[PDB]
RNA sequence: GUGAAACUAAGUGGAGGUCCGAACCGACUGAUGUUGAAGAAUCAGCGGAUGAGUUGUGGUUAGGGGUGAAAUGCCACUCG
RNA sequence: CAGGGCCUAAGAUCAGGCCGAAAGGCGUAGUCGAUGGACAACAGGUGAAUAUUCCUGUACUACCCCUUGUUGGUCCCGAGGGACGGAGGAGGCUAGGUUAGCCGAAAGAUGGUUAUCGGUUCAAGGACGCAAGGUGACCCUGUUUUUCAGGGUAAGAAGGGGUAGAGAAAAUGCCUCGAGCCAAUGUUCGAGUACCAGGCGCUACGGCGCUGAAGUAACCGAUGCCAUACUCCCAGGAAAAGCUCGAACGACCUUCAACAAAAGGGUACCUGUACCCGAAACCGACACAGGUAGGUAGGUAGAGAAUACCUAGGGGCGCGA
RNA sequence: GACCAGGCCCGGGCGACUGUUUACCAAAAACACAGGUCUCCGCAAAGUCGUAAGACCAUGUAUGGGGGCUGACGCCUGCC
């Protein structure tokens, strides 16, 4: 059998995107986007979520935490998708 | 050839002297790590001969420790004794003729010959006389015992199928080498000792006052009340194998 | 033959020759972390102090 | 030389492994101290760390 | 230099609980400071500074006790 | 990169086991426990707050797929190794420094003068390889034995290899082949359509935009490497895993399954990452003339990390007159 | 020529010496020391902590392990 590290309600695994301008900063910059996710996640479970729900080759996860307690997800596409075509489809 | 593999690694930490944490054997601490060397005293191989190739300095004893082999694959360490030239080759067993370095058990041997390392009983590893110099000689002997006179001035009956390895033990030479560099005591991890008399008398019994106090007890005690002269620590019905103290 | 022989004992001290310097030369980077003093961008920056 | 102050930067692991939860809780007198504590009222029963994070404030 | 010893120039060597002196450790004298800048320090010198050294980290001994190169010293500015 | 997914030291907890009014004490296997052992990334740029983490270049680890062989393989077990002291000084070099050469600019209202002012940079890694350094065994000849000139040995090095005993590996004993070996340093690629002095065009006058020369040699010389290299001494200098080798016994799975490689692609586990850290943010109740492990160690005068003045960088000590 | 950078000699008392000691009034002539001597201890040792199991001693074995006193070295250490 192939166990996760933790069993962690997949359809929450994120919570929202994040707004601020550096993050537009890393759309036209860097092919990246910013998401906002629980501290009980991964870079294996994050990344499997969003090369189903969005339809993405997602190429790295740089996770970090936010000392107010929530964590901080910077997931950077493939060279393949643009991250502007794909963020003005969310609303960003 | 440092790193036999025999010198057997992991120890209980230094010259410890912790029970609970208690300083209950007192003055110890400090020093090297003194890796111990794992010596065979039990000679467990009888009959096949062994040669000596190096005489290493066992920082444990007082004396030297020797590198032993066989003519099977397998490498020893034994007490070597005063003699041992190098390349000499000792044998353990029951019938091996009398060499400076073999070892034998106390039946088969005559009488009047210098003896280290003898067992007590049978099955133990070595107990008596296997210090640096230590050398115990043989009165006659009886129908299970043996009268041995080991080096205290001290003679015991003992049980006579017991292991021996004749021979003077040696590195005499430690008697007169002086220890004259003043902190080299603190080198052995043997901390210095403080007097009963510039004590107080909440510590030891002979804690005085004003001045170079003297003894003031009836007799010089130890700093646990008993007294510390003459007083013999021995329990009155334990053995009776001693023959005379000699003392 | 001999040769030969001699060539193959060339080709395994060319190869434990390459194992050893590379453990050694990664020995030496992680003793110079350890010590903190390993980046030649931290010790260029600091030639002057 | 240094001054009479007591308390100093030692590591909060080393702390914790003599104040903390576990070895408060390894003894029957410790874990009778958390029955003062919790039946006192203190919001905060030990002084800790944790292998993982800092602080969520 | 005698058949070998005993002993000595001369190099080589780098031993020391060696010497001078920085970091570092410690606190001998003096002045200041005494509602002090500081519940023990500043300034000028001072002792050790390859050792019986100093220090970090993780530990150990817990009060009819521990520990003490021994002062009733120290054990959280508290210790007969 | 630093810890955990690896390993153990001091020490702790200790299944069973012994003991003890209770609580618990002793103690073995086992398991935790870094201050240690093992393991793979450097340079330039970006940037109100992040950089070995983001971008670009070159890399390296650990598994899978793609091609050749093998029928056994993994673990436990047997072994080597990991694996270790202090002091000492001499070499071979790098890091830095100075000078010279080269390139660009310069008139700095003074008597003269360009003698002046700035650059002269590049890492990890991949390949090739080491001497005038150390090591390589014995004797004679020449020299201060020594650096070298010359002859002989069949073992006399790093290393391999056969056997013999209950002997797979190992260890021990015997025999044989090998004159070389070791490691910093080094040349090239990385590496220039980078960096850089300068000038060229606007200032929100805070900087951006285009172009761009030389980018070498020698003397010093490290407290850094060789290097756990030698010499000396006693006070004699951790452990386990990773790694390598291997028979029997023991547990499991077996053919397109397992194992070993050769190029080429794919994949990349959690936590810490700000800021202060010779301190206004830590510890001294203070924005306190005090304390706090470790790393980098520029110029001149000096033996020097003291001292005096300074480059970089940072301040003018939070009451003044 | 600045900063920096030994004052020395002649006697005596004590402690041989380098060190350690009362953190915050005493650094000493005090403690320790190498050396000496007495005394206990034959290993299921003595001694120490614990009602006990047991642990240090010691994975050491009288050239070793405790304990008392004195304190290098030189001459000795009398009588009861």
């Amino acid at each position: 059998l192939k166990y996760p590290r933790r069993i962690l309600d997949v359809y929450q695994i994120l919570q929202s995107p994040i707004i601020t301008e550096a993050a537009i900063k890393n759309i036209a910059d860097e092919n990246s986007l910013l998401f906002t996710v629980d501290v009980r996640a991964d870079k294996k479970m994050i990344r499997e979520a969003i090369s189903n729900f969005f339809g993405v080759k997602v190429r790295k996860v740089n996770t970090l935490i936010r000392p107010d307690g929530t964590k901080k997800a910077y997931i950077m596409l493939n060279k393949e998708y643009n991250a502007s075509e794909l963020a003005k489809k969310i609303g960003i | 050839n440092p790193r036999n593999n025999l010198i057997s690694g992991q120890r209980r930490c230094g010259k410890g002297r912790n029970a609970r944490g208690i300083i209950t054997a007192r003055h110890r601490g400090g020093g090297h790590k003194r890796l111990y060397r794992k010596i065979d005293f039990r000679r467990n191989e009888k009959d096949i001969y062994g040669k000596i190739v190096t005489i290493e300095y066992d920082p444990n004893r007082n004396a030297y420790i020797c590198l032993i082999h066989y003519g099977d694959g397998e490498k020893r360490y034994i007490l070597h004794p005063r003699g041992a030239i190098i390349g000499d080759t000792i044998v353990s067993g029951t019938e091996v003729p009398i060499k400076m370095g073999n070892a034998l058990p106390l039946t088969d041997m005559p009488l009047g010959t210098a003896i280290h390392n003898i067992e007590i009983t049978l099955g133990r590893g070595g107990q008596l006389a296997r210090a640096a110099g230590a050398v115990a000689k043989l009165i006659a002997k009886e129908g299970k015992s043996a009268t041995l006179k080991l080096p205290s001035g001290e003679v015991r009956l003992i049980s006579k199928n017991c292991s021996a390895t004749v021979g003077q033990v040696g590195n005499v030479g430690v008697n007169q080498k002086r220890l004259g560099r003043a902190g080299s005591k603190r080198w052995l991890g043997k901390r210095p000792v403080v007097r009963g008399v510039v004590m107080n008398p909440v510590d030891h019994p002979h804690g005085g006052g004003e001045g170079r106090a003297p003894i003031g007890r009836k007799s010089p005690t130890t700093p646990w009340g008993y007294p510390a002269l003459g007083r013999r620590s021995r329990k009155r019905n334990k053995y009776s194998d001693n023959f005379i103290i000699r003392r | 033959s001999k040769l030969q022989l001699k060539l193959e004992q060339k080709m395994k001290m060319k190869m434990a020759k390459k194992i050893r310097l590379r453990r050694n030369r990664l020995m030496r980077k992680r003793k110079l972390r350890k010590r903190g003093a390993w980046p030649p961008s931290k010790m260029k920056k600091l030639k002057n102090v | 030389a240094a001054l009479c102050l007591t308390k100093r930067s030692r590591s909060r692991k080393s702390l914790a492994r003599t104040h903390g939860f576990r070895l408060r809780m390894s003894t029957t007198s410790g874990r009778a101290l958390l029955k003062r504590r919790r039946a006192k009222g203190r919001k905060i029963l030990c002084t800790k760390t944790n292998p993982s994070s800092g602080k969520r404030a």
